[PDB]
RNA sequence: CGCACGGAGGCGAAGAACCACAGAUUUCCGAAUGAGAAUCUCUAACAAUUGCUUCGCGCAAUGAGGAACCCCGAGAACUGAAACAUCUCAGUAUCGGGAGGAACAGAAAACGCAACGUGAUGUCGUUAGUAACCGCGAGUGAACGCGAUACAGCCCAAAC
RNA sequence: ACUCGUACGGUCACUGAAUCCUGCCCAGUGCAGGUAUCUGAACACCUCGUACAAGAGGACGAAGGACCUGUCAACGGCGGG
RNA sequence: GCUUUACUGCAGGCUGUCGCUGAGGACUCUCACUCCGGGAGGAGGACACCGAUAGCCGGGCA
């Protein structure tokens, strides 16, 4: 039958309605008042972190992190730069914000790897990530079958070159056709045009 | 000008490579110091 | 807290709790959130224990309205470790289910009554 | 062109910077739970840099030695207090509804509990006019209206050092001096004495802004120079 | 008994010189990490950030380097268009972050010689200056397929 | 930043000690204010259109503009007959 | 390099709209959110702030 997880997701499916609708409300005003990436016990959407990877053992670690929201931050233009090249507060970055987050936090976690990261809501000028890092020292992941895949040292910085889902979803890497002739095998082995 | 114990040793050591090719290498080597400064034409790090 | 509609009072709870041990050394119980909720999809769920103190709310938050689309009658227990070792586990839990009482149904009963009195 | 001055007063350098290590004190209402069993004596009548009106040295009953702004009158061994019930005198400090309507008062806060912001110049002083439950209205030296919670604390008296203005500076050394002890770039160089690569108003042949000088206030930053905004101009009319 | 043929002297049949390997020693500054400092100084140091944790720096990690290569970001102008704004130069130059001896990619929500067809991925030859774009100007420009190289497929989440 | 600052303040401009004075002009331009009426983009909205979409028309209508007033120690003007 | 009622754009200001954003064509409210207060608590309040978009101005700049 339905698996209580499958509780948790199907609430997550409108973040508005419901008693998650309530909590939200509540959380942020909490949030909102954390640090820019905190450690968590426990995955807020717990069938979304086991689903990406996630699980309760040692050296799997959780955290919130929050980003500035909005578009891009762009100055104008030093010396003279034209029209076609005057952006400012028209034009957006090439990185999604949960991008931007994955890193925040490995950084905040130099030996931590990116596991994953997911949503968990967003007020009207910030947006939180939950990023699952993981240890490649501690053996208690050096023997999991299902993680010991994240301690080869070509591993290592693993998200600084976009090699998170996310990381490689932004790449234009989804599609395996149409469409990812400039993306696949490398955007910078495409003179970057994807 | 005040110098640090160090700025001092090196202003020693460099005195010291201002020295002739000692007489003798010039017959070892069957036949010049391409580092002499002068205190006044040239000048020091620092 | 928001999966929560009303307290249950400390002596209240103290029954369950004690109920549910000999539950164990007895019929049969189901600990954790998941195992907890198949049981009351199954139907084999006489009464489920679910911890106050869970956070993340998620976890448990459809309890409460599962039960009551399913009958199964349900308590609220104000600690998570006391559920957890009241289920006889090293690790407390989040939820508890008692499968089926046994030489406690006679109280199992009344909880199951005093909690409907208790709204 | 170039950033013009008004532009580079922004970045906050020394230059325009105003010589705060020099400053004595931010003068503040000082702070009780509520009664008003607080009252010191002034002890001392110093000159403050920051202001170049005078300020009181005033010594409290816990021991607390405080600079108080200094309102006329106020000599040394008097003593001022500080509360909701403390006496109606020229010095003392108690919220706007404790003062009786027709007083000159100084020092005026606008959020109650900010430490005074109104009237706080030489000789300058507010009016309180209106009470009520909700709002007392008081007149600033601007001769504005400023409706203000009742819990708003306030100084009785016009501030020290009145008629400063009236003296001419008679010669440039004396403005150089007072300015060197503010947050101000001297002298003042006419916009109109400037090359067009530095202002607006710069170039030509001859000195004349080449624009009518009142701009809108839409205007941007280095565009916005000269009649601000202006309702209107010149004297007469 | 270095370059380097001198002077004096010394070592080597106790097998030296010399060479291969392994080891010893290896001052200070240096990521530089107890604190400060133009390579020195002052009174026990994984400084800082993290994971585990006997919650004790106890056990561990990070940092910086490397010719270019690689990956993720940021991203010009001269110039061409016989001027010039779109366009071009060009995702080039330059900058920020990061890995490895290779990187990245990768076992189809593919393809679509539409088929009774192919069967992860890079790469090379071709397809082709083709399709497509474009002040439809100057210019820009793939893919499927094919021939080759090499080939290798798997693990979770959930149900129970 | 101004600012340990608060209209006797400080910002932005012009003229350039004292003394005697500082005329007329608000049409244009600028600034500011008002405005029945008119004009005025997008979203939502109505009608039609499309099994959807592209789309057609309508409706309401901000700032701004029209329009009106104030202003020349505001840009400037002070002729011909 | 400089100027402007040259061409074209950008900052920027003004304004409508969408999200943040909640309870009961004019209104009340408090609970998000902002500000004051050491605090208690006070002020303000679904506005403001910020993201997005739309119209006007726009040699300050290219
Ligand atoms: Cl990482
Ligand atoms: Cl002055
Ligand atoms: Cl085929
Ligand atoms: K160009
Ligand atoms: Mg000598
Ligand atoms: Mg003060
Ligand atoms: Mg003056
Ligand atoms: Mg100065
Ligand atoms: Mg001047
Ligand atoms: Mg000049
Ligand atoms: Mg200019
Ligand atoms: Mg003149
Ligand atoms: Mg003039
Ligand atoms: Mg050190
Ligand atoms: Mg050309
Ligand atoms: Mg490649
Ligand atoms: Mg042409
Ligand atoms: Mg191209
Ligand atoms: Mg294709
Ligand atoms: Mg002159
Ligand atoms: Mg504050
Ligand atoms: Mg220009
Ligand atoms: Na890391
Ligand atoms: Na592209
Ligand atoms: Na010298
Ligand atoms: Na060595
Ligand atoms: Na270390
Ligand atoms: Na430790
Ligand atoms: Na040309
Ligand atoms: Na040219
Ligand atoms: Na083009
Ligand atoms: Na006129
Ligand atoms: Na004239
Ligand atoms: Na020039
Ligand atoms: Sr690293
Ligand atoms: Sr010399
Ligand atoms: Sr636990
Ligand atoms: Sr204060
Ligand atoms: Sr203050
Ligand atoms: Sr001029
Ligand atoms: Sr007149
Ligand atoms: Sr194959
Ligand atoms: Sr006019």
């Amino acid at each position: 039958a339905r698996s209580a997880y499958s509780y948790i997701r199907d609430a997550w499916k409108n973040p508005g309605d419901g008693q998650l609708a309530e909590l939200q409300w509540q959380r942020q005003q909490e949030w909102r008042n954390e640090g820019a990436v905190e450690r968590i016990e426990r995955p807020t959407r717990l069938d979304k972190a086991r689903s990406q990877g996630y699980k309760a053992k040692q050296g799997v670690i959780v955290a919130r992190v929050s980003v500035r929201k909005g578009s891009a931050r762009k100055r104008r233009h030093k010396a003279g730069r034209r029209s076609k090249r005057q952006g400012v507060t028209r034009i957006t970055r090439r990185k999604d914000i949960q991008r931007v987050a994955e890193e925040r936090a490995s950084r905040t976690f130099p030996n931590l790897r990116v596991l994953n990261s997911y949503s968990v809501g967003q007020d009207g000028r910030q947006k939180w990530h939950e990023v699952i890092l993981i240890d490649p020292n501690h053996p208690a992941i050096q023997n999991d079958d299902d993680l010991s895949w994240i301690c080869a040292d070509d591993q290592a910085d693993r998200v600084f070159r976009g090699l998170t889902g996310a990381g490689r979803r932004n790449r234009g890497l989804s599609g395996k056709g149409k469409g990812s002739e400039k993306t696949r095998p490398s955007l910078r082995s495409n003179g970057g045009k994807g | 000008g005040k110098k640090s114990k160090a700025t001092k040793k090196r202003l020693a050591k460099l005195d010291n490579q201002n020295s002739r090719v000692p007489a003798w290498v010039m017959l070892k080597t069957d036949r010049r110091n391409h580092k002499r400064r002068h205190w006044r034409r040239n000048d020091t790090d620092e | 807290p928001v999966y929560v509609d009303f307290d249950v009072p400390a002596d209240l709870e103290d029954d369950a709790l004690e109920a549910l041990e000999v539950a164990r050394d007895t019929g049969a119980v189901k600990k954790g959130t998941n195992e907890t909720t198949k049981s009351i999809e199954r139907g084999s769920a006489e009464l489920v224990f679910v911890a106050e103190d869970v956070q993340p709310e998620e976890i448990v938050m459809h309890i409460p309205e599962l039960a009551d689309e399913k009958g199964v009658p349900f308590i609220f227990v104000e600690q998570q470790d006391d559920l957890g070792h009241a289920a006889g586990l090293e690790v407390g839990s989040a939820a508890a289910a008692v499968t089926d009482a046994g030489e406690a149904d006679a109280d199992v009963e009344d909880i199951a009554d005093k909690v409907e009195e208790l709204r | 062109g170039r950033r013009i001055q008004g532009q580079r007063r922004g970045r906050g350098t020394s230059t325009f910077r105003a010589p705060s290590h020099r400053y004595k004190a931010d003068l503040e209402h000082r702070k009780v739970e509520d009664g008003d069993v607080i009252a010191g004596t002034v002890v001392d009548i110093e000159h403050d840099p920051a202001r170049s009106a005078p300020v009181a040295a005033v010594e409290f009953e816990d021991g607390d030695r405080r600079l108080i702004l200094a309102p006329e009158g106020v000599g040394v061994g008097d003593e001022l207090q500080v509360g909701v019930s403390a006496e109606i005198a020229p010095g003392n400090t108690l919220p706007l509804a404790e003062i009786p309507e027709g007083v000159p008062v100084c020092n005026v806060e606008s959020s109650p509990g900010d430490g005074g912001k109104f009237a706080r110049a030489s000789g300058v002083n507010a009016q309180l006019l209106t009470h009520d439950r909700n709002v007392a209205v008081v007149k600033l030296p601007s001769g504005e209206m400023k409706r203000l919670d009742p819990q708003c604390r306030a100084t009785i008296g016009v501030v020290a050092g009145g008629g400063r203005t009236d003296k001419p500076f008679v010669k440039a050394g004396n403005k150089h001096h007072k300015m060197k002890a503010r947050g101000t770039k001297w002298p003042n160089v006419r916009g109109v004495a400037m090359n067009a690569v530095d202002h607006p108003f710069g170039g030509g042949g001859r000195q004349h802004p080449g624009k009518p000088k009142s701009i809108s206030r839409n205007a941007p930053p280095g565009r916005k120079v000269g009649d601000i905004a202006s309702k209107r101009t010149g004297r007469g009319g």
